[PDB]
């Protein structure tokens, strides 16, 4: 009923369709335990999330190196930025683990126990973490405007958004590597080589996916 | 009621109590009461601070033609310095603002003079302070409840565009419009920029990127000049 | 019952000849679902009606100037006194804001009959828009709709679909000839053996892009033909 990723297949049974993006593709059974499931739905969230931000982190900077902005290419940019700023990358670096290590073990420890950081331990914040759902921690910080808390169908579309939209930047952030890694070249240096040139500039004749070729 | 597209059927949260009600939430930003709440004094305070700006932008190009609003900043000298000056509306909005805040979070708890005991503002709504801010009422309130949004929509919209239209023309709202009146068919957007999957045409930023004052060095940057069509 | 496509073929069960032009044929089945039929009608009215009038431009324009290339003539340098050389971006921008109002009334009409049939300005001013895609009214000034409009929806849609396929023609004809749809039967009667796909077919007469008061537009050919 539901569509699947292998169109005549019928869905796992650990997948009813009830999680957001769900088209019953686990062909390995990694979420058949479901605590393994409810864990492995916040690491797609974190992961894609993660993506999302990348991506278009990626495409904006990459889109002012292809005009005359003055932006890094993304693989060249951690340098740019230490030197042109004489920032010390061991003082960022360590402040990075300060910071994601206070909010992942927050979030962590809500994971291991949901509820348990609206205690007022923090600062005597309590509603605005105690978490709608795993993976959904919505609130007044992490969702300012209430999208989460106002038409549950509009919540239940925006999950379904929010979950294809991470995989597939995702996809793209394996993309954005693999191509460099073949071409040597930017994202959008590869994407107006191919509008040019569809049918001769592509994987196919890069001289590297196709080793026979 | 009249709906911003017609035959179309509105937002559930939407009903037509809000002054300015055309059945426009596509994002559903308002289907929560307290967000809505929030939003509403935001759409106000945006309305009457866009609408002053752009009137004052206007009047400031025909009274001060020479000058560019946009370059008002630096241009404009007093012996009040920079300093001087932005203390002075730090401490005067600061009060303000929270006083206004106040009367959001509880309603009815800021309408006491905190000097003279005997003025009051009286019962009221949060966004219509009225009372001593409201001396001459010139028709039905309700209807210019629904003048106030819809004029204060327009200048929103317009503020932007003698924004954009400064950094891609380098001219006041009036300059441009003559400009676009004497050649309106090369003077639009489209006959200053166009992309197609071959290459990329953006008009360029016309504002300096840094400005001189009083020896500091202020960075002035165009506004997301790297999407700019 | 009806005429169909082919001798011996069953018509579909959703097409039993309601819509004029019905001739029982869906190979790919893609009018099985009801919503999609009524959008895929409307959207072959729209692909009918404008195919019409682009085959009537080419072929007028082609009397009464022979010397203009149909295929060439949006370069703004071929554009009529006193255009000639506009700025082609301010000509989209009226294209643009003109189009997006009437399609968007008729888009409305598709998500809401009988939503957007009056005038949103001078109230009173109604289109009798008796079916979806037949507006009516103002939109048939003569009253020929007063009549068998069933056949006359007919003979509409099957010259539409005629003129779908010739505007087509024309467009394979004008890339592979080089030529306008009047001059290529020239060249045919010309020399029917001589001049024909046989030959003509194979080559792609369209540059690979030209420059538009500045913009280089990419051009290509339906066909990997020489070009
Ligand atoms: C006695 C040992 C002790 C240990 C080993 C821990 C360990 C931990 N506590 Mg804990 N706590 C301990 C005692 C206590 N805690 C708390 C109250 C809390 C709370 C309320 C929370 C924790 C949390 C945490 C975890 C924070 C995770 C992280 O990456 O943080 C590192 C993050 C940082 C921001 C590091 C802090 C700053 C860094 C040391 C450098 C400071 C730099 C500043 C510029 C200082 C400048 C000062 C000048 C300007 C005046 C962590 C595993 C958090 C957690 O994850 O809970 C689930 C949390 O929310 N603890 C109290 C009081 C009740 C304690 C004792 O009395
Ligand atoms: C989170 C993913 C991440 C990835 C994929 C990369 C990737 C890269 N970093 Mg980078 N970084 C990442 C995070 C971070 N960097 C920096 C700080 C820097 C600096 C200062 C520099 C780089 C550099 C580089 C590039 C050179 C190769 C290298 O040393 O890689 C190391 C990383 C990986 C091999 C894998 C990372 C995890 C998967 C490369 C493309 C160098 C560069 O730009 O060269 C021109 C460089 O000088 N990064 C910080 C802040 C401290 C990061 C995260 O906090
Ligand atoms: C409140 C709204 C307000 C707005 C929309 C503007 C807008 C503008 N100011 Mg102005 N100003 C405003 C208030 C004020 N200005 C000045 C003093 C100046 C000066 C001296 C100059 C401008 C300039 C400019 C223009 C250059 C834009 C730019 O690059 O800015 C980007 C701004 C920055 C990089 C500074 C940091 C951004 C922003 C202030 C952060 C705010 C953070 C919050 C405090 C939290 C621009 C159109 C410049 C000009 O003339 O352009 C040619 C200029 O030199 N303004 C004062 C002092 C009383 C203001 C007081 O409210
Ligand atoms: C409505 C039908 C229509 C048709 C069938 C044609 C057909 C033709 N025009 Mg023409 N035009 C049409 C409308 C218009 N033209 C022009 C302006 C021109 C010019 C200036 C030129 C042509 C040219 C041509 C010819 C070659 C184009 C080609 O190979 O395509 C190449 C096509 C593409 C690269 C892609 C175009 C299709 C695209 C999918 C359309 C939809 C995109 C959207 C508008 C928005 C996209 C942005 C999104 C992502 C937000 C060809 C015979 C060229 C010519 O004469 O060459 C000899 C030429 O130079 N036309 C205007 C503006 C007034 C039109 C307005 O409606
Ligand atoms: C403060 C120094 C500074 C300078 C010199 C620039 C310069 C530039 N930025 Mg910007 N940027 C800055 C700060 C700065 N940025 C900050 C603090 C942010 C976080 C809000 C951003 C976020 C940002 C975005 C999202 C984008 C740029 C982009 C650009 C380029 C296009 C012009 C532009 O300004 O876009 C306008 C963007 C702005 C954010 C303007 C606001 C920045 C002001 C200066 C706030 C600074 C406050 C601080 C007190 C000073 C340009 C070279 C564009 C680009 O990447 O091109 C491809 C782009 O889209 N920047
Ligand atoms: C947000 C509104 C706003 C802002 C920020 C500005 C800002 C500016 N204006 Mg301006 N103006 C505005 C509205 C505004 N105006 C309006 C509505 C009008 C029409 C009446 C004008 C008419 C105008 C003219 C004719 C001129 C300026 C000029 C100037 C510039 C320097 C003059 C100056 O301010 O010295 C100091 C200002 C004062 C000492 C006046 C004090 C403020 C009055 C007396 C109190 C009013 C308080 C009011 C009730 C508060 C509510 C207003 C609302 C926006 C919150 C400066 C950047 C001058 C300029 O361009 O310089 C080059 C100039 O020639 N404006
Ligand atoms: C029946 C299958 C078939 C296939 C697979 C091809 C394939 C090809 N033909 Mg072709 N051709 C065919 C039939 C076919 N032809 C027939 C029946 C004729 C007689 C009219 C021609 C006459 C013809 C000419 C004159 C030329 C080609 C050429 C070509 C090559 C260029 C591609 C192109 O678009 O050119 C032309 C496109 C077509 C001919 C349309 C193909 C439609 C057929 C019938 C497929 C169905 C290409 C590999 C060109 C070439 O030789 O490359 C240098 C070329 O000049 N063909
Ligand atoms: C489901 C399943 C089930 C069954 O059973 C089996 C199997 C099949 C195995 C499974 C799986 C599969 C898959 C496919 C997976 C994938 C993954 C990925 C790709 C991820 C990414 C992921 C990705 C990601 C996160 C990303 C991220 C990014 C980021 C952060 C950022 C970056 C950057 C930027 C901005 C810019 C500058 O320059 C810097 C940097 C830093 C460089
Ligand atoms: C939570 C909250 C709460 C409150 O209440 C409200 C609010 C605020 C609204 C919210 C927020 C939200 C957010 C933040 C969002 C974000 C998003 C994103 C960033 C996305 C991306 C997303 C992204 C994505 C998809 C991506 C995509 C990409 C792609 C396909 C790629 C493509 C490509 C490749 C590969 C390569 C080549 O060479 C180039 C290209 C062609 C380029
Ligand atoms: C039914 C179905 C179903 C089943 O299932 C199967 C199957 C088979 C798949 C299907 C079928 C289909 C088909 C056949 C289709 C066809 C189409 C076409 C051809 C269209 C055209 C279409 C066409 C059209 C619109 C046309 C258009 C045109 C126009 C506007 C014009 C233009 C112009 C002119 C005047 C002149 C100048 O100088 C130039 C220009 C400016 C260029
Ligand atoms: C956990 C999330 C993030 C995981 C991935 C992290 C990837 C980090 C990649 C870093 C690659 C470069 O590694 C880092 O390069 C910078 C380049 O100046 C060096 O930086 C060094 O010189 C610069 C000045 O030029 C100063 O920051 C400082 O003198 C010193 O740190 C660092 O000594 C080195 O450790
Ligand atoms: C570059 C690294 C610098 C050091 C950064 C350390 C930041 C503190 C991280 C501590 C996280 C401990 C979480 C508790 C353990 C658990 O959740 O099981």
């Amino acid at each position: 009923v539901r569509p699947v990723w292998f169109p005549g297949n019928p869905p796992p049974a650990h997948l009813d369709g009830s999680l957001a993006g769900d088209y019953g593709f686990d062909p390995l059974f990694l979420g058949q335990e479901p605590q393994t499931l409810k864990w492995y739905v916040q690491a797609e969230l974190v992961h894609g999330r993660f993506a999302m931000l990348g991506a278009a982190g990626i495409i904006l900077t990459s889109i002012g190196a292809k005009v005359g902005l003055g932006f890094p290419e993304w693989y060249d940019a951690g340098k740019v930025v230490v030197e042109k700023n004489n920032i010390d990358f061991p003082t960022l670096m360590v402040i990075q683990f300060y910071l994601m290590g206070w909010a992942e073990t927050k979030r962590w420890y809500d994971f291991k126990n949901p509820g348990s950081q609206a205690d007022g331990s923090f600062l005597g914040f309590t509603e605005e973490f105690k978490g709608l759902e795993n993976g959904y921690p919505g609130g007044r910080f992490f969702d300012p405007m209430g999208l989460s808390r106002g038409d549950a169908a509009k919540y239940q579309e925006y999950k379904q958004k929010e979950v294809k939209n991470g995989r597939l930047a995702m996809i793209a952030c394996l993309g954005f590597a693999a191509q460099y890694a073949a071409t040597g070249k930017g994202p959008l240096d590869n994407l107006a080589d191919h509008l040019a040139d569809p049918n001769h500039v592509n994987f196919a004749t890069n001289g590297v996916s196709i080793p026979i070729a | 009621r009249p709906l911003w597209l017609p035959g179309s059927t509105p937002p559930a949260h939407l009903k037509g109590d809000l002054p300015g009600d055309f059945g426009f939430d596509p994002l559903g930003l308002g289907a929560n009461a307290e967000s809505l709440k929030w939003f509403k004094e935001s759409e106000l305070v945006h309305s009457r601070w866009a609408m002053a700006a752009v009137a004052g932008i206007l009047v400031q190009e025909i009274v001060r033609p020479d000058v560019f609003w946009y370059n008002a900043g630096k241009e404009v000298e007093s012996p009040l310095g920079p300093l001087g000056l932005l203390a002075v509306e730090f401490f005067l909005m600061h009060w303000v603002e929270v006083r206004r805040w106040q009367d959001l979070r509880k309603p009815g708890s800021v309408d006491q003079d905190p000097i003279f005991s005997q003025y009051k503002l009286p019962p009221h709504e949060v966004g219509y302070p009225g009372g001593v801010f409201a001396p001459f009422i010139p028709g039905d309130l309700a209807e210019l409840k629904v003048k106030e949004i819809k004029n204060g929509r327009l200048a929103m919209l317009a503020f932007v565009g003698f924004v954009m239209a400064a950094q891609v023309t380098g001219k006041g709202p009036i300059a441009a419009l003559q400009e676009h009146l004497a050649d309106p068919w090369g003077t639009t957007i489209f006959s200053k920029a166009a992309v197609v999957p071959g290459q990329a045409v953006a008009p360029p930023c016309k504002i300096p990127a840094s400005v001189s004052y009083k020896g500091i060095e202020i960075p002035t940057p165009c506004f997301l000049q790297g999407l700019w069509p | 019952d009806r005429k169909l496509w082919a001798p011996g073929v069953v018509a579909p069960e959703y097409l039993k000849g309601d819509l004029a032009g019905d001739y029982g044929w869906d190979p790919l089945g893609l009018g099985a679902d009801p919503t999609a039929l009524k959008w895929y009608r409307q959207s072959e009215l729209q692909h009918a009606r404008w195919a019409m009038l682009g085959v009537a431009g080419v072929l007028v324009q082609e009397i009464v100037k022979p010397d203009v290339y149909f295929y060439e003539a949006g370069l703004p340098q071929n554009l009529p006194e006193p255009f000639t050389n506009i700025n082609m971006g301010g000509l989209l921008a009226w294209e643009f804001i003109l189009m997006h109002w009437v399609e968007v009334r008729r888009w409305q009409d598709y998500k809401n009959f009988g939503s957007v049939n009056e005038d949103p300005i001078f109230k009173g001013n109604k289109v009798p828009n008796p079916e979806m895609g037949y507006p009516g009214g103002i939109f048939d000034p003569f009253g020929f709709s007063k009549g068998n409009l069933k056949e006359l929806q007919t003979k509409e849609i099957k010259n539409g679909r005629l003129a779908m396929i010739a505007y087509m023609a024309f467009i394979l004809q004008a890339q592979a000839t080089g030529k306008g749809p009047l001059a290529a039967l020239s060249a045919h009667l010309s020399n029917p053996f001589g001049n024909n796909i046989l030959k003509n077919i194979g080559t792609c007469t369209v540059p690979h892009s030209v420059d538009v008061q500045g913009l280089t537009i990419p051009l290509t050919c339906l066909w990997p033909g020489s070009q």
